[PDB]
């Protein structure tokens, strides 16, 4: 039930502990300690900025409008979620990541402009 | 059709090299600098995690090395500089009841010291160990201190102990330390049982050479760990599963006197010896030691041929700092001869007494530009330590000798079970779910 | 009308100056000043992370789905919001605060998973 | 197309590169390196806090309920948004900025209270 | 230049010129003459745009 306790568990189970890990991201001699504190903050902020860009701000589980091109992983939703741990999944699809992130950004840009045009 | 879902707080990590900070539990040494620890912080079992560990490529070792050396140097900054004392010393033999083993080991020297006033000098008569002085320019009685032809000597502050107070290493937020709990783990490769911790256990920063003192013991059996076992250029770290007790002494009742050499600057020196003059020494139980080596041999035979011969021998060379067992015993620095421990061949309430030398002017780290003078200690010194591991090097018949000159090996023997990783909480997966 | 000006006023009045206080949370010799700046940031981020966990991101007034078990405070609205100042309230229900925060976290986790299965 | 590439283009074009600039806002000898990193964070957080105050958290484009008083600028929608760059616009309405920010803050406070009452 | 050194203190070395091998001559720098004259001519042409022509 503690931090990373679910690391060896299946994705379909581990997804229920997202708040456990989220809360462990924040908190001359003494300078290296300041450097460590500053980078912990900078890494945190980059993840939050990215969620903001994608339109996932404020939530731990974010559904999007980008579809899963099978060429990323042609495995099925009883294998990805019941037979694989997040560590194994991350390795499987680590190559095709800066494609997915790019697509998520593009999708959100279109959603913002379409939403302004409706509110008119 | 499956659509991309973004998850944040995902239990994923990657190998990482980051800055660790120190912490401690609750006469100042290796403290103030570290944050007080949390009681029983946490340990999470991570039941189904298998992970790869690789000691020797572990940067936690380099950080511990840097912190110890830096804190060591910091502690000498406010202490008295013994540069006014780089003079001609006139030295003669010691007029006491000296055993044969100590002949030539001590000298009674007389020097002119500086005083509180710039225009005045005094005449001080002190005992020195032979190892701290050097004769000069073809003059029978004229000596100088060993390190006045290199670095300035700094006297260590008399109020500062060198007690190896344990230091804990803690991860910054966003990072975690993984701990290998496999009792058979040899320092590398997959570890089937890996838990997560906040901060490592405290490790005592004990500084020694060929015999590792007061460390962790193996849980079940002697473990031999080496970067490449068939490469004779590598050191072998042998962890014992049982301690071997070693009793060390400096059996001479010393009188320590002090003078001012400057404006509030005190110098400490051995004034005189009460009673007989004897050699410092260490006692190792003979039977315990022979059992210990037999276990080491049985394990060496799993890497070397089985129907083989294993030989133990004394170091073939190098200076006193690496050919002996160096350690701090009650504030004094001992250099003990271990040839009595490693003189046997193993083929397919008695004790061993190790004679010891004492030095007051030491270098600690393998550096050129620093020296330090350890004030002598009043009375008689005794200490008892646990031998928890050996550092061996290797030349049919495989011959092994004591090594350990490189301090990072001592720290590897405690940090081998820890790995630093970075948490990577953001990731994606297909789910049947679209905005 | 300035910072903490409403501290002595009733909760029902003080609730209208939330932006006044929110704006005062952000901004060897010189090191302790740098340390102070870093910790001010860390405290700010922890509060924001917590609001995000509860589903209150981006807002000063957040209604939730957790009910008020009377055992924490059995006073009526026209006491809590007309008489007591926030300082007196904070003392009254200081003890039972980690319990409320835990409930808010669980409530949001249930809500995020229910929504995922309504967009299916 | 890179950082500030659109600076010389018209507002109506530049508005499509908002993510390009947003992504470039984050990341004794050497102490100044930490000072620089800390201030970058502080400036970032102030912008995010302000968007939160106005109810624009999580978005790069945010429509509001505050109307454009002609006194700020009487230029018609196709002299601003396809004849004028963002640099020239900022100069045109520099004096009248703090007014707008104050109005946006008031608008959001009115919006948060009204919503709360509707969820009773 | 033949360089010698002495110790002046505990690990403190001082370096100095011991002596000179060969003749003692003055240090100097060489600037090509025509190149320098062309360089100034260009500078002068530009100065004349701020000063009278
Ligand atoms: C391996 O671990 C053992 C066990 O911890 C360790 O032995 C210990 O060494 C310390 C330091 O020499 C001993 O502490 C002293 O004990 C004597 C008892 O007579 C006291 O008088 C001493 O106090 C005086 O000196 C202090 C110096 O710092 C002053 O601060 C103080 O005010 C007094 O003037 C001091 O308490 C300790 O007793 C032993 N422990 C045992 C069980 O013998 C050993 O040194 C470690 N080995 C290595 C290599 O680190
Ligand atoms: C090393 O040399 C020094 C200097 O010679 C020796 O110290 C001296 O030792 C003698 C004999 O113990 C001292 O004489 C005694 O003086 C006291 C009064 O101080 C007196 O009560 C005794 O009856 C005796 O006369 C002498 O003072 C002392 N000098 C100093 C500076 O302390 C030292 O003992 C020698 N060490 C050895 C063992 O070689
Ligand atoms: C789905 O992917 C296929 C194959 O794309 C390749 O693998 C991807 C992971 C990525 O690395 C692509 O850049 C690779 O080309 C796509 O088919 C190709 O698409 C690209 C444009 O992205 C095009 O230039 C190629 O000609 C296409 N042909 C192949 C087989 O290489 C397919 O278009 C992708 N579908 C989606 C939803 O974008
Ligand atoms: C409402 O609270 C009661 C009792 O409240 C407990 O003590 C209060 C002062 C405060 O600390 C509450 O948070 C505590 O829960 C609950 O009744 C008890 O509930 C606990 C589990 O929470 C259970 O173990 C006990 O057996 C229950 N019995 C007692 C001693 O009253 C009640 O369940 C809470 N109801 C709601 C709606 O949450
Ligand atoms: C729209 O602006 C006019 C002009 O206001 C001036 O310029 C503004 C940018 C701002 O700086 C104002 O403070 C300036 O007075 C406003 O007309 C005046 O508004 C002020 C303040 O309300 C009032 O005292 C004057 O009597 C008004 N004069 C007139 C000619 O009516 C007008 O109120 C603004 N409208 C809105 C929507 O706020
Ligand atoms: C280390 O071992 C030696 C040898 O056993 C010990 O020396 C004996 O000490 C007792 C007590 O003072 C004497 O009665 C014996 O005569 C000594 N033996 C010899 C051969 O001289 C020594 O005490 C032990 N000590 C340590 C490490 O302090
Ligand atoms: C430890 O003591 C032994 C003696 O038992 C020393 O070994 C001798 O070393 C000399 C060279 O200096 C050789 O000529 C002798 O043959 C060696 N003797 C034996 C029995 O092998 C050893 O050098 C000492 N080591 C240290 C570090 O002091
Ligand atoms: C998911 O896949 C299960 C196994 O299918 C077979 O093995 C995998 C590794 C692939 O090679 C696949 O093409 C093979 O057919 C099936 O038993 C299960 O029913 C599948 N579920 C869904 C929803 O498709
Ligand atoms: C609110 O309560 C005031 C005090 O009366 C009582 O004590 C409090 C703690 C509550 O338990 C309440 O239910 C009790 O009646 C009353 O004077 C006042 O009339 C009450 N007002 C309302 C709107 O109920
Ligand atoms: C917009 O107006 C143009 C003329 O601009 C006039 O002066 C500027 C400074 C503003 O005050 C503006 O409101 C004035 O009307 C016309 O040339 C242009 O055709 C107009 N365009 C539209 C879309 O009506
Ligand atoms: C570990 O795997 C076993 C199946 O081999 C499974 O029953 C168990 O629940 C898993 N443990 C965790 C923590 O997921
Ligand atoms: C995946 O399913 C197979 C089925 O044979 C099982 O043996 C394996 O342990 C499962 N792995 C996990 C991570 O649950
Ligand atoms: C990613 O690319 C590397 C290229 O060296 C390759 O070795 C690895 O297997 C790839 N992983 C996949 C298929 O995602
Ligand atoms: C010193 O040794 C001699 C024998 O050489 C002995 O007669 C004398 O008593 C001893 N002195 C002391 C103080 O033990
Ligand atoms: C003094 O010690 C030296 C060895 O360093 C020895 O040769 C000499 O004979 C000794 N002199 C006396 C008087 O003991
Ligand atoms: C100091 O003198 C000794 C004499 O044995 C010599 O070996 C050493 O190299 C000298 N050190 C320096 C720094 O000159
Ligand atoms: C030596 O080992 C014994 C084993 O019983 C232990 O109690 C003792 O504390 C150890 N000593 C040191 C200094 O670690
Ligand atoms: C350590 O274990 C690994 C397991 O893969 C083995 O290959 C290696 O030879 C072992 N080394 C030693 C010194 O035991
Ligand atoms: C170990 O040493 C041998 C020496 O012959 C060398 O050939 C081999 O590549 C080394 N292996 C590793 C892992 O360093
Ligand atoms: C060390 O001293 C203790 C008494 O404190 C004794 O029981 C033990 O046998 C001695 N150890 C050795 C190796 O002599
Ligand atoms: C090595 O010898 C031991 C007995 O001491 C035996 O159990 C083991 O099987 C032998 N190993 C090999 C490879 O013969
Ligand atoms: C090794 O043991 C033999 C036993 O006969 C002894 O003669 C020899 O001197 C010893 N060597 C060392 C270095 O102690
Ligand atoms: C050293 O000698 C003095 C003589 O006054 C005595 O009081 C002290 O106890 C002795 N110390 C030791 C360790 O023998
Ligand atoms: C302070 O209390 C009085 C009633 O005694 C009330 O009229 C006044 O408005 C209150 N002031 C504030 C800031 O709440
Ligand atoms: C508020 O306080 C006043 C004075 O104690 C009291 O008269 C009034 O009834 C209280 N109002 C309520 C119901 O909270
Ligand atoms: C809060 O806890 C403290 C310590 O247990 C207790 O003294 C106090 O009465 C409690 N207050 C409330 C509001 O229950
Ligand atoms: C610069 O102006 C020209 C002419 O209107 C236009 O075609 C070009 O796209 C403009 N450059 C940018 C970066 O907008
Ligand atoms: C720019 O503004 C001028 C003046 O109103 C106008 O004549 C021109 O048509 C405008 N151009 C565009 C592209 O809006
Ligand atoms: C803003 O005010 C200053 C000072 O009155 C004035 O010089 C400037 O022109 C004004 N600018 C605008 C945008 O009106
Ligand atoms: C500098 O030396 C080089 C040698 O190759 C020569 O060609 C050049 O002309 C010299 N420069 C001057 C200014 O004399
Ligand atoms: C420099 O340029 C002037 C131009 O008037 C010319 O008269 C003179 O001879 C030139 N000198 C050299 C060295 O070329
Ligand atoms: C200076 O003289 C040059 C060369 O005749 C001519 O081109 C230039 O225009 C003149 N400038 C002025 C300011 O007279």
């Amino acid at each position: 039930l503690g931090f990373l306790g679910a690391a060896g568990s299946t994705m379909g189970a581990a997804s229920m502990t997202l708040t456990v890990q989220a809360r462990n991201l924040l908190s001359h001699w003494g300078i290296k300690q300041l450097q460590a504190r500053v980078l912990a903050v900078e890494h945190y902020l980059r993840d939050q900025q990215l969620l903001g860009i994608w339109g996932c701000s404020g939530k731990l589980i974010c559904c999007t409008n980008v579809p899963w091109n099978s060429s990323w992983s042609n495995r099925n939703l009883s294998e990805i979620w019941d037979n694989m741990t997040w560590l194994q999944w991350d390795k499987e699809i680590s190559n095709y990541t800066q494609i997915i992130y790019g697509l998520l950004e593009e999708s959100q840009n279109q959603q913002e402009k379409n939403e302004q045009d409706l509110l008119a | 059709n499956l659509w991309v879902t973004v998850y944040y707080g995902v239990p994923v990590w990657k190998d990482a090299e980051t800055t660790l900070f120190c912490a401690s539990d609750a006469n100042v040494w290796a403290t103030h600098a570290c944050v007080p620890t949390d009681p029983n912080p946490q340990e999470i079992h991570l039941e189904n995690v298998t992970e790869e560990f690789n000691m020797w490529k572990n940067n936690m070792v380099e950080q511990m090395h840097e912190d110890i050396i830096s804190l060591w140097d910091q502690s000498l900054k406010p202490c008295v500089k013994l540069t006014p004392l780089c003079v001609t010393l006139q030295c003669t033999n010691v007029t006491n009841n000296i055993t044969d083993d100590m002949r030539g080991e001590l000298k009674n020297c007389s020097f002119n010291a500086t005083t509180e006033l710039r225009n005045k000098r005094q005449k001080v008569y002190s005992l020195f160990y032979r190892l701290d002085i050097v004769p000069m320019v073809d003059l029978w009685t004229n000596y100088r201190l060993i390190n006045c032809n290199t670095s300035a000597i700094t006297q260590a502050c008399p109020k500062v102990s060198f007690e190896p107070i344990p230091i804990h290493y803690c991860a910054p937020a966003g990072f975690a330390i993984l701990k290998c709990k496999d009792k058979k783990f040899n320092g590398t490769g997959p570890c089937p049982s890996v838990s997560t911790v906040q901060c490592t256990h405290g490790i005592k920063p004990v500084v020694s050479t060929q015999l590792l003192l007061n460390g962790s013991l193996a849980e079940e059996e002697v473990i031999i760990r080496s970067e490449n076992i068939t490469n004779n250029a590598k050191n072998i770290l042998v962890q014992l599963n049982t301690p071997v007790q070693i009793n060390c002494t400096r059996p001479n009742n010393n009188t320590v006197k002090s003078i001012r050499i400057g404006p509030g600057q005190a110098f400490y020196y051995t004034g005189d010896i009460i009673g007989d003059i004897r050699q410092a020494h260490c006692n190792v139980s003979k039977a315990t030691w022979n059992e210990t080596l037999g276990k080491v041999v049985k394990q060496l035979r799993k890497h070397f041929g089985n129907n083989t011969i294993i030989r133990f021998a004394q170091s073939s060379g190098g200076d006193l700092e690496v050919t002996t067992h160096s350690f701090n015993c009650g504030g004094e620095f001992f250099y003990c001869n271990t040839s009595g421990l490693f003189n046997s061949t193993w083929i397919s309430n008695d004790s061993i007494t190790l004679p010891c030398r004492i030095k007051q002017i030491i270098n600690m780290w393998q550096r050129i530009g620093q020296a330090m003078y350890a004030p002598p200690i009043q009375g008689v010194i005794r200490c008892v330590s646990n031998i928890t591991g050996l550092i061996l090097t290797r030349d049919t018949t495989e011959t092994f000798r004591p090594g350990g000159g490189d301090m990072r090996d001592n720290w590897r023997s405690e940090l081998y079970k820890y790995k630093v990783v970075k948490i990577e909480p953001l990731g994606v997966a297909p789910t049947r779910c679209k905005r």
